[PDB]
């Protein structure tokens, strides 16, 4: 996984 | 779509709504002052930006992934032509920040920088001799964000980039520009995204080799610097 | 000058008879592949088309009206990007396929390569649903000689008139094509953004021809090691 | 230079 996929999911 | 609903000044209100704060950060010299500061400050910079890209108007319609891989893409590009757009009043000088501007002076003590800053100072003069507008710079932004990585991989993202020079026309017609010189800025103005482009490719590999000469990284911004490998 | 002085129609009639030769590569298909000489046929392939675009560059209007040390720049700069577009060119018609030569084409099921191979096919697909015309093409590419390296730098001012002079005829091809005004727009900005896609691809293949070299394994003329030299 | 003699030429 990655940080980007948590940031552009909230 | 809702962005392909959107008329001009929709589209232009939007865009000028999303568009992320200037941030803040001793006059650095060597490479660990300099990159400490940079690095801390495009961190930060990142978390704006993301938060930025979901309110321009086609990008939150495009899949997870999808929004992933033009974020991977578009990163550097976004921050040095938000860098350079903040340096435009400041000949010669890179305004990283209100209490942060920098000249070639200081990219001097630091091995391979001073000519990716010589880069950025001319890209700066060339939108200050444009008398490059806030309201075309915000559209420059996410023609960035939308179409460096359509090709890395569609209609959706090319139809939303035609609406985004719809938008540039639109405005430059507003500013009172005649047909000749709408079409000959739209040109000026796009043939500069290829420059930044390529400061964006020189500035990774510098990244790359810093990353490797081991001051530390945050873990999104190595993933960011990882994307492009 | 001349350049500055050249109706829309004269622009594109210099443009399209100083166009280069398509050159052939040296492959043989009874002869055994490797990464090593497949390289050598891309670079000596390279290298002999160097000297054409040296020439052709030549015949782009107000190339010429520039010192020698600003033509070599610009050269040194943009080499590879042309070789691309070129290679993009020749290969609209050819799906799925990389046309180096008429006697070479390659999918990405080949090399060692395959990302860049892809950024080239996805190009090449976007100028046949764009359905690229030649006229156009040959725009795109002397925009590019001019553009990716652009006290006495007034000769930035001259370069500048003439690009602006080829969007001009960019738009004058598209408007004697019947295209609307906002159409027209669309088209310059949908093959000007693709410019920036090309500068991409030749900055990872400037990246990754470098390993080559480094990697002392495939043959370089002493013209694509300046070349190369130049961007780093 | 290879390149600049070239041009030259
Ligand atoms: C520090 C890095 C994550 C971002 N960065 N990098 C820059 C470079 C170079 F290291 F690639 F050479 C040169 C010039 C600016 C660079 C930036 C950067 C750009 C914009 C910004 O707002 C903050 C930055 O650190
Ligand atoms: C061999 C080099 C001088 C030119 N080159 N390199 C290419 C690459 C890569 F090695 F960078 F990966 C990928 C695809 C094409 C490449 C070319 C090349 C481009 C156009 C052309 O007409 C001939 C070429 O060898």
């Amino acid at each position: 996984h990655k940080i980007l996929h948590r940031l552009l999911q909230d | 779509s809702l962005a392909l609903s959107l008329t001009a000044d929709q589209m232009v209100s939007a865009l000028l709504d999303a568009e992320p704060p200037i941030l803040y950060s001793t006059r650095p010299f060597s490479e660990a002052s300099m990159m400490g500061l940079l690095t801390n400050l495009a961190d930060r910079e990142l978390v704006h930006m993301i938060n930025w890209a979901k309110r321009v108007p086609g990008f939150v319609d495009l899949t997870l992934h999808d929004q992933v891989h033009l974020l991977e893409c578009a990163w550097l590009e976004i921050l040095m032509i938000g860098l350079v757009w903040r340096s435009m009043e400041h000949p010669g000088k890179l305004l990283f920040a209100p209490n942060l501007l920098l000249d070639r002076n200081q990219g001097k003590c630091v091995e391979g920088m001073v000519e990716i800053f010589d880069m950025l100072l001319a890209t700066s003069s060339r939108f200050r001799m444009m008398n490059l507008q806030g309201e075309e710079f915000v559209c420059l932004k996410s023609i960035i964000l939308l179409n460096s990585g359509v090709y890395t991989f569609k209609d959706h993202i090319h139809r939303v980039l035609d609406k985004i020079t719809d938008t540039l026309i639109h405005l430059m017609a507003k500013a009172g520009l005649t047909l000749q010189q709408q079409h000959q800025r739209l040109a000026q103005l796009l043939l500069i995204l290829s420059h930044i482009r390529h400061m964006s490719n020189k500035g990774m590999e510098h990244l790359y080799s810093m990353k490797c000469k081991n001051v530390p990284l945050s873990d999104l911004l190595l993933e960011m610097l990882d994307a492009h490998r």
